[PDB]
RNA sequence: GAAAAGGAGUGGCUCUGACGGGGUCAGAACUGGAACGGACGCGGGGAUCCCGACUGUUUACUAGAAACACAGCGU
RNA sequence: GGGGGGCCCGGGGGCGGACCGCGCGUCCCCGGCCGCCCCUGAAAAGCCGGGGGGCCCGCGCGCCGUACCGACCGC
RNA sequence: ACCGGGAAGGGGCGUGCCCGCCCGUCGAACGGGGAGCCGGCGGAGACUCCGGCAGGCGCGGGCGGAGACGCGCCC
């Protein structure tokens, strides 16, 4: 049976600290426990190990990401933007 | 393309039905080396230092190598299971014609 | 300390590595007192009567009981 | 009764290598005995696991047979790392020659 | 298409106490219980540097074992010989046999050493720089 | 009066920076012989947590050019970087996340990080987590390469300044809140000894220029100018303008 | 908010049931100045107004606070 | 998974050194996991392995501390 | 007196060769560290004495296995 209405994981607060915080911590918090996908073991089981390192708990494989999620949207775009212009140096 | 893959697809599901095939990397080799496999398909995440390994006993054995165009989870959905497949080797095509490849 | 086996026991013997055997009577126990360590060996008086024969002229032998 | 001790070390701080446990002596006495710190034993150098084969004493107490293992890398590599090496330098070999 | 490990074969032994050394196959034996197995000749040690300034130096050390084929990872060169013509199960618990079966086995990679004959087969394999 | 907060921490003492068991210095590679006519390889070891730093470190082994055995770097971790990865680093590399490669030999709209301001220095702008650097335009005739640094202005430098392409790993750091003080205790006790602050108004007048009154105020204004002396260059320095508003483009 | 506020039961003895040798939990008869957390240990409660959000810090030896700090916000 | 094996395991047993059972807890150390961090939790002597190349019996172990006490600081 | 790398900075041996970038036998009677247990004796000492049983560091008189694994030195 759901034991809270709304607060989620930031229940372990209490009455402290005001909305607008709590509300963020909702979000930073969720997404830095969550399970990422193995770019190399193709499995669900990258957790974060410190803020930027995360590891595969099967590859053992270690990776270098964003702070509370394994890829930033900036990264993304630069990736995407280094590789076109690699590609159109080939003649 | 569309109509490449909508080949490629028909002919996967064919030998999982009617004909005899493998799933994983150490069947693989068992067979290759004895000249039991017609194809071998792979993934394209596939470990680099196994990849080599599986094309240097192909072109020995003379054994057609070729990659699908998905990661190893793609395969295991092609061929309807619900694990990671990095290498599915064909022993009998059945009704597959395996002309798409 | 350790425990041998009687082959074994007359060996040291027979290359003089015996300093003194004591013989105790409870089954029969035969402490021999090397330079490295103390070897013991159990056995019934119908056998322990054998080996003190074959014991070596050159090592101490002393007795015990009580 | 009253089983209580003193302590046995120069001074009681009680850190990491001065840990005792307790046992009884022949004459009916309880007495002090110091519990070493275990050492480690060797790790594989590509993965970081505990090599086996070896016990888990310094090797200045073991005999030069005990501290090996009889396999060329035999106490560097893990068993797998050795022959993913030997796969990886036979096949560079097919591939920088002869295409 | 074709079986490959066929007698005369190369392959680089990858487990055991010659892993990376190189080794012929004598013969291919047949595939039952405990999976598949091949009579395999190979060397233990290669001779070393001899200057002008040399018996002890210059010898071969060869073993001769039943070997897993999920051992072996075999490769494009050959090499003919004969030794099938004295090795089917004199290797086999024949202990008296399998020590003398290793002293005609020195004698001939001595012998082809010395004609410069197989360079690939009696080099080296480098590892792990 | 006395010396006042900001004139005792130029002393060092308990004002140092807190160093014991951080990692070392972070650096490109030195750039030598083989690196000007070619290309150098290494690979990634580890990926390892600095204490005082939000980014992370790599550390990568090279050849030993020089002699025989191996080479360890420092290098200041680009996102998606991988143990077990290869880089390479000189006038030869390619174009991937992680190689180390002139600026001139790369083209306008890539993202590069950790660059030099003059050649062979061996890397100092765009190291903070989440930093990048971009390339806007190069200038054959006189060899100079524009650069947009990550505070918006644009610069010139050398086209042999070294850069490594991608972006600094660990972005999105600062928009967690801290939510206590105890946070904000763990932070800084990795780095200096700067917190908590006392403000100047809460002081007597022997303790700051802000300091007495009846009622908690500054007094004058709290514009001072560029050339004021030591123990009187408090508040805003050479203000070009104060307040909240908006209409910045 | 909340142990909100408020209620009821609680000893001794003779027994019964449940859990896979072990304590606990549940229930009943009988009995005693109309007694039972029998010593010991151990919140009084509620309706409001002012100040500071909160845990934390301070005038060692007359000031513990509404003062300082703080996360957040801004220049 | 199932069948058969290898290595580690500050421990236990039997023989040496030399009375018999059964239990609930308590403390101490150890084990495999799991959780946490804008915090990621010393160094070196010393000792050992790998790759490549070149090639039983005797004797001894120096220097310094070691009694006692809350007998200490507050005249 | 205070401050400091930019200095032709030393070793192995056996001549004679060869190798070499540049401090500290200062700083912990709780950190690291080769190895100790039982019984007994005295008015006052004991992991130190005596008896017994050990441990450490020194000095002198190429094989087996299918495999995981099992069974002198110098740079
Ligand atoms: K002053
Ligand atoms: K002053
Ligand atoms: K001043
Ligand atoms: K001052
Ligand atoms: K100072
Ligand atoms: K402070
Ligand atoms: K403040
Ligand atoms: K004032
Ligand atoms: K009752
Ligand atoms: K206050
Ligand atoms: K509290
Ligand atoms: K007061
Ligand atoms: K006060
Ligand atoms: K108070
Ligand atoms: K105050
Ligand atoms: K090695
Ligand atoms: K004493
Ligand atoms: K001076
Ligand atoms: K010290
Ligand atoms: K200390
Ligand atoms: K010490
Ligand atoms: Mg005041
Ligand atoms: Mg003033
Ligand atoms: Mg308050
Ligand atoms: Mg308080
Ligand atoms: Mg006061
Ligand atoms: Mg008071
Ligand atoms: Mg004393
Ligand atoms: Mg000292
Ligand atoms: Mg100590
Ligand atoms: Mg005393």
């Amino acid at each position: 049976a759901k034991r809270t209405k709304k607060v989620g994981l930031t229940g372990k607060y209490g009455t402290r600290y005001g909305r607008a915080a709590r509300k963020q911590l909702l979000k930073i918090e969720t997404s830095q426990k969550a399970k990422y996908t193995c770019p190399f073991c193709a499995k669900d089981k990258v957790r974060r190990t410190a803020c930027g390192i995360w590891t595969c708990r099967s590859c053992s494989k270690t990776m270098a990401g964003g702070a509370y999620s394994l890829h930033t949207e900036p990264a993304n775009a630069a990736r995407a933007t280094i590789r076109r212009l690699r590609l159109a140096r080939e003649d | 393309t569309k109509k490449a893959q909508d080949s490629i697809s028909l002919t996967l599901t064919l030998v999982v039905k009617s004909g005899k095939y493998t799933l994983g990397t150490d069947q693989a080799i068992r067979n290759i080396r004895d000249g039991k496999a017609q194809l071998v398909f792979m993934a394209n995440n596939c470990p680099p230092l196994v990849k080599s390994q599986v094309d240097y006993l192909c072109h020995l054995s003379k054994t057609p190598v070729r990659v699908f165009a998905g990661s190893s989870r793609e395969l295991g959905i092609a061929v309807g299971r619900q694990f990671n497949v990095s290498i599915m080797t064909i022993l009998e095509a059945g009704d597959a014609d395996l002309t798409s490849i | 300390p350790n425990t041998i086996t009687e082959e074994n026991l007359m060996k040291m013997i027979a290359d003089g590595r015996g300093k003194k055997l004591v013989v105790k009577s409870c089954k029969v126990k035969l402490k021999l007192r090397t330079a490295k360590y103390l070897y013991t060996l159990t056995v019934p008086n119908a056998d322990d009567a054998k080996s003190i024969v074959k014991g070596c002229k050159d090592k101490v032998e002393v007795q015990y009981v009580n | 009764a009253d089983c209580r001790v003193t302590c046995r070390f120069h001074s009681t701080y009680r850190t990491r290598s001065k840990i005792v446990r307790y046992k009884r002596t022949p004459g009916n006495r309880l007495t002090s005995l110091r519990v070493k710190k275990l050492p480690n034993a060797p790790h594989c150098a590509e993965t970081g696991k505990q090599i086996h084969g070896i016990p888990r004493v310094i090797p200045q107490h073991l005999t030069r047979q005990q501290r090996k293992v009889s396999r060329p890398y035999g106490g560097k590599l893990c068993g797998s790392a050795l022959r993913a090496h030997i796969l990886e330098s036979f096949l560079n070999e097919e591939n920088q020659a002869l295409r | 298409s074709q079986p490959i490990i066929k007698p005369g074969l190369v392959c680089i032994v990858l487990q055991g106490r010659h892993a990376g050394k190189k080794a012929v196959i004598v013969e291919a034996l047949p595939h039952n219980e405990r999976g598949s197995y091949a009579i395999v000749a190979g060397i233990a040690a290669l001779p070393r540097r001899i200057t002008n300034s040399a018996v002890c130096r210059g010898r071969v050390r060869s073993f001769v074992k039943c070997m897993n084929v999920n051992h072996l990872m075999p490769t494009s060169c050959r090499l003919e010989n004969n030794y099938k013509d004295f090795i089917s199960t004199q290797t086999v618990a024949d202990v008296t046999k399998r020590r003398e079966i290793i002293e005609t086995v020195n004698k001939d990679f001595q012998r082809r050493i010395l004609e410069h004959r197989d360079t690939w087969f009696f080099t080296k394999l480098p590892i792990d720089a | 009066g006395r010396r006042i907060r900001v004139q005792r921490k130029g002393a060092g003492s308990v004002f140092r920076a807190h160093v014991a068991r951080r990692l070392g210095a972070a650096k490109l590679r030195a750039n030598d012989f083989a690196e000007r006519t070619g290309s150098v390889r290494g690979v990634v070891k580890a990926i390892l947590h600095d204490r005082g730093r939000g980014a992370p470190l790599a550390r990568v082994q090279f050849p030993n050019m020089r002699g025989e055995g191996r080479v360890n770097e420092l290098f200041i971790a680009p996102e998606g970087m991988y143990t077990g990865q290869e880089v390479f680093s000189g006038n030869k590399a390619t174009l991937h996340i992680g190689n180390i490669l002139p600026v001139g030999n790369i083209p306008e709209g890539t993202y590069v990080c950790n660059v030099e301001e003059k050649p062979m220095d061996r890397g100092c702008l765009a190291r903070a987590s989440g930093t990048y650097c971009l390339v806007v335009a190069h200038n054959m005739e006189t060899n100079k390469t524009r650069i947009r640094l990550p505070s918006g202005q644009k610069k010139l430098i050398s086209s042999k300044a070294r850069a490594m392409i991608g972006l600094v790993a660990g972005g999105g750091r600062t928009d967690k809140p801290l939510l206590k003080a105890g946070n904000a205790y763990h932070k800084y006790k990795a780095k200096r000894n700067c917190w908590p602050v006392v403000r100047g108004v809460a002081m007597n007048p022997v303790d700051h220029p802000h300091g007495g009154g009846n009622h908690q105020h500054i007094g004058v204004s709290s514009c001072v100018p560029r050339n004021a002396v030591p123990g009187q260059k408090v508040g805003l320095i050479a203000a070009r303008r104060t307040g909240c508003s908006g209409g910045k483009r």
